[PDB]
RNA sequence: GAGGCCACAAUAACUAGUGGCAUA
DNA sequence: GTATGCCACTAGTTATTGTGGCC
């Protein structure tokens, strides 16, 4: 079969990106898997006058131990996305979020027999690094559509709804929808059934779970105190204060006018009837849902995300600050371990509900990460992502949200 | 045969039309004699008035390729990184082979050869010169190395593939050849090589030829079982200028690599700000002292080993104070591989469990690119030290494998605040202000049992002024006292307990820290009408506002 | 035809974002 | 009223100089 022709946009350059430096274990797991890629047609080795890169990891896979290969297309992505969003783009069904239980399916190896246009395997080139600088580097490029880029599930989509309309009439209120190389499928009915319902699904692929209803915002719970100090009335000012940015309701000024004079901080302060009624007009303000907030799909998605302690992290899905469309905390390893799980976590809601993966802003050095983020990676995509400070005032406000 | 790659022009370009200046008929004789010679080679052929383009015969690379270079295409750039010798496995016998005619040896995409060309000009200018254009890489053409290296690659494929135990090495036009064999079977290797390379035409040294170690390599001395440096001279002067002293630093900086406990902090120091290269400079006595250990260091001889891939690599750190640190890696007791150093060169005020963790990293990421696997550490810190601040810190980092050593200077942290505020001690509200167009500030408190205090600064900041009332406070108290501040900024500098950092204004308020025995700090945001931080804002904002 | 190229380091410059202060 | 500065944290970039090399 012919391929579709793809073009990147007539002033970009293809990915230059520098390959990070991979463990001995790693480089011979991913030598292996090329040779048996180049000796299925699927890569052939490229010579010098290719200048283009894009980074290749090895990750563990889901079920076993095994090593798998990611290569990193994010900035191949970027570079096609006039090709994969406009002229090809997936819809995104807004009922997959209403599901009982949704359930994830990796459809990666589709795209392993569907050609690429000879015209683009140029820019897919990636580099099996060296240990030590020792030898040149094995350069490839892919002759069938990557997984990894997003213009492999746009190109095979009209393949896949051919192969998915027969278990769609038949199961006519189970909601598909495929992100890159996963497929998401939705029911509402019961587990023992569900499992059984896809199973009947992963046969007629093999010819050829979440619960997004149960993913709840929870309020954020005041201090009650029956005996209120100089300093539990400050330390309370100062996040509502802060977080009158998300909640402009919220007001201190009764609050702020029972600390008159310069009083010693563990002198305690009777709440006047006016104090008790700005501190419950802030605790209903902060146990409804807050109005305001409405996706734009014109806009970047966002997640941030605060190291709480004791294992556990906060986090937040905006696209203007302080307009959270969603918040909650992730439980219990080490950090990193830790906050990995969480970002794959938060990307998966992420496509879920919106169908879109949102860049992270991430609480931790950029060299750390980039040393240990593949330990523990298991999908096949990668966001974007970038290194933040946590200001004291965000992280001492989502640690008052209610536990679930 | 060995097959053109093909190669292109950069996008919307044409090829070199660039000028050839006239020349002394003594370098027309000579440039006519090379090329008759290269000609018959057929490394160039002779060309004509079907040829637009031109680029200069080089002026004392027979070619000046600088613009053909800049048209050229880009490629997958070769040899981006040069092995460090403490990667190299320890060998028996070793042998370096010269590729004489690399270049020569490799042909030219054929139609690209036209954008070669270049002229040797008449002696009278008055009669056109003799033009050619190659047909082989040609030296100082930015495709010639990444070309050369990619044909000598497929070339040492199949003798690899036979030899599985012998290293090749390939760097430039050079190769360096490895194994264990006893002396006599590596020259039978060696020589099989030369004979597998002399099929496509390349020339190596034969035997009676070939160097004997120790090899000479991009400045390193490497040995069959060890490595070294190139001989480190440090020169003696009473007056440094600015120039001078950076070739200090590198000279340290390149020793520092297997000379261990090298520094350098204060002697790049002095090469802060304004500087032209001539200006003397004087050295600083804390200079002159860091320059004496470091001639110390440099008197006694050493070397690093080589990497034995069945031991486990060992990573161990020691503070050298003012912000510096220093390393040495082994798999045996004192054979180190490899030394280095690690310096926050900006001033900040970094937590010494947090400059510590720097240094893991940094080694960490050092260790993956040149033995492709992570150390143990060995750490001058206790693991509950390390333990409670991390929990209590903001950020997330993880150093998979480390162990206490009680070499000292020994990490530690020198205070803790508490939690909660002290009952019976007494609070005190700071607060400073500072006018940008004068540099006047003030700093001062409020205290609930009545006292307080105001100072006027001079060549101050918002900054500094905050410092200075926390500084007041502190000193104006007793061993308990609770502190409310409205400045984020100076709250996280002493919660980030500082090590002896540049401001002598930080360094004094950790000691009055250390002296304490309860402190508790609270922030407060400003312009609330919070009783406390209204009064000393009033106060220290007099004169200011 | 005033030299480029690689790694590393230092310096200078442009810094940008977040955060409390502070200007207006 | 959106802009400024001061410095902690986070992330860079193009230039110079130096060390060690290569043309
Ligand atoms: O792995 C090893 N071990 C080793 C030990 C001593 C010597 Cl002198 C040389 C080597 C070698 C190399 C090299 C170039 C980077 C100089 C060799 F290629 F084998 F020669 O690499
Ligand atoms: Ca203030
Ligand atoms: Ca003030």
């Amino acid at each position: 079969i012919e391929t579709v022709p793809v073009k990147l946009k007539p002033g970009m350059d293809g990915p230059k990106v520098k390959q990070w430096p991979l463990t001995e274990e790693k480089i011979k797991a991913l030598v292996e898997i090329c040779t048996e890629m180049e000796k299925e047609g699927k890569i052939s080795k490229i010579g010098p006058e290719n200048p283009y890169n894009t980074p290749v990891f090895a990750i563990k896979k889901k079920d076993g131990t095994k090593w798998r290969k990611l290569v990193d297309f994010r900035e191949l992505n970027k570079k096609t996305q006039d090709f994969w969003e406009v002229q090809l783009g997936i819809p995104h069904p807004a009922g997959l979020k209403k599901k009982k239980s949704v359930t994830v399916l990796d459809v990666g190896d589709a795209y392993f027999s569907v050609p690429l246009d000879e015209d683009f395997r140029k820019y897919t080139a990636f580099t099996i690094p060296s240990i030590n600088n020792e030898t040149p580097g094995i350069r490839y490029q892919y002759n069938v559509l990557p997984q990894g880029w997003k213009g492999s599930p746009a190109i095979f989509q009209s393949s896949m709804t051919k192969i998915l309309e027969p278990f769609r009439k038949q199961n006519p209120d189970i909601v598909i929808y495929q992100y890159m190389d996963d497929l998401y499928v939705g029911s509402d009915l019961e587990i023992g059934q569900h499992r059984t319902k896809i199973e009947e699904l992963r046969q007629h692929l093999l010819r050829w779970e979440l619960h997004p209803d149960k993913w709840t915002v929870q309020p954020i719970v005041l201090p009650e105190k029956d005996s209120w100090t100089v300093n539990d009335i400050q330390k309370l000012v100062g996040k509502l204060n802060w977080a009158s940015q998300i909640y402009p309701g919220i007001k201190v000024r009764q609050l702020c006018k029972l600390l008159r004079g310069t009083k010693a901080l563990t002198e305690v302060i009777p709440l006047t009837e006016e104090a008790e009624l700005e501190l419950a007009e802030n605790r209903e303000i902060l146990k409804e849902p807050v109005h305001g907030v409405y996706y734009d799909p014109s806009k970047d998605l966002i997640a941030e995300i605060q190291k709480q302690g004791q294992g556990q992290w906060t986090y937040q899905i905006y696209q203007e600050p302080f307009k959270n469309l969603k918040t909650g905390k992730y439980a219990r390893t080490n950090d990193v371990k830790q906050l990995t799980e969480a970002v794959q976590k938060i990307t998966t809601e992420s496509i879920v509900i919106w169908g879109k993966t949102p860049k992270f802003k991430l609480p931790i050095q950029k060299e750390t990460w980039e040393t240990w983020w593949t330990e523990y990676w298991q999908a096949t995509w990668v966001p974007e992502w970038e290194f933040v400070n946590t200001p004291p005032l965000v992280k001492l406000w989502y640690q008052l949200e209610k536990e679930p | 045969p060995i097959e053109t790659v093909p190669v292109k022009l950069k996008p919307g370009m044409d090829g070199p039309k660039v000028k050839q200046w006239p020349l002394t008929e003594e370098k027309i004789k000579a440039l006519v004699e090379i090329c008759t010679e290269m000609e018959k080679e057929g490394k160039i052929s002779k060309i004509g008035p079907e040829n637009p383009y031109n680029t200069p015969v080089f002026a004392i690379k027979l070619v000046d390729f600088r613009e053909l270079n800049k048209k050229t295409q880009d490629f997958w750039e070769v040899q981006l990184g040069i092995p460090h010798p403490a990667g190299l496995k320890k060998k028996k016998s070793v042998t370096v082979l010269d590729v004489g005619d690399a270049y020569f040896s490799v042909p030219l995409d054929e139609d690209f050869r036209k954008y070669t060309a270049f002229t040797i000009p008449s002696i009278n200018n008055e009669t056109p010169g003799i033009r050619y254009q190659y047909n082989v890489l040609p030296q100082g053409w930015k495709g010639s190395p990444a070309i050369f290296q990619s044909s000598m690659t497929k070339i040492l494929e199949p003798f690899r593939k036979q030899n599985p135990d012998i290293v090749i090495y390939q760097y430039m036009d050079d190769l360096y050849v490895g194994s264990d064999l006893e002396i006599g079977q590596h020259r039978t290797k060696i020589e099989e090589l030369r004979q597998h390379l002399l099929r496509w035409g390349l020339t190596t040294p034969d035997k009676k030829h070939q160097k004997e170690p120790p090899f000479l390599w991009m400045g390193y001395e490497l040995h069959p079982d060890k490595w070294t440096v190139q001989p480190i001279v440090l020169p003696e002067k009473d007056s440094w200028t600015v120039n001078d002293i950076q070739k200090l630093v590198g000279k340290l900086n390149w020793a520092s690599q297997i000379y261990p406990g090298i520094k350098v902090r204060q002697l790049c120091k002095l090469l802060r700000g304004t500087k032209a290269l001539t200006e003397v400079i004087p050295l600083t006595e804390e200079a002159e002292l860091e320059l004496a250990e470091n001639r110390e260091i440099l008197k006694e001889p050493v070397h690093g080993v080589y990497y034995d891939p069945s031991k486990d690599l060992i990573a161990e750190i020691q503070k050298q104070g003012q912000g510096q640190w220093t390393y040495q890696i082994y798999q045996e007791p004192f054979k180190n591989l490899k030394t280095g150093k690690y310096a926050r060169m900006r001033g900040a005020h970094t937590n010494d469990v947090k400059q510590l963790t720097e240094a893991v990293q940094k080694i960490t990421t050092e260790s993956i690119v040149i033995w492709g696997k992570t150390p143990k550490f060995k750490l001058p810190i206790q693991k509950e030290t390390w333990e409670t601040w991390w929990t209590e810190y903001w950020q997330a980092t993880w150093v998979p494998e480390w162990e206490f050593v009680n070499t000292p200077p020994l990490v530690k942290l020198w205070y803790q605040l508490e939690k909660e505020p002290i009952v019976g001690a007494e609070t005190f509200y700071v607060d400073g202000a500072a006018s940008r167009e004068t540099k006047l500030g003030k700093a001062g408190y409020v205290t609930n049992k009545g006292r307080q205090k105001v100072v006027t600064l001079t060549d101050t900041t918002n900054q500094k002024t905050e410092l200075q009332a926390i500084h007041l406070a502190l000193q104006d108290s007793g061993l308990e006292v609770n502190i409310v501040t409205d400045s984020q900024y100076a709250l996280g500098i002493i919660q980030a307990q500082p090590d002896q950092s540049e401001s002598e204004l930080v360094n004094q308020i950790i000691e009055q820290l250390i002296k304490k025995e309860k402190v508790y700090l609270a922030w407060v945001p400003a312009h609330k009408g919070i009783g406390g931080n209204e009064q000393v804002d009033k106060l220290v904002s007099a004169g200011i506002r």
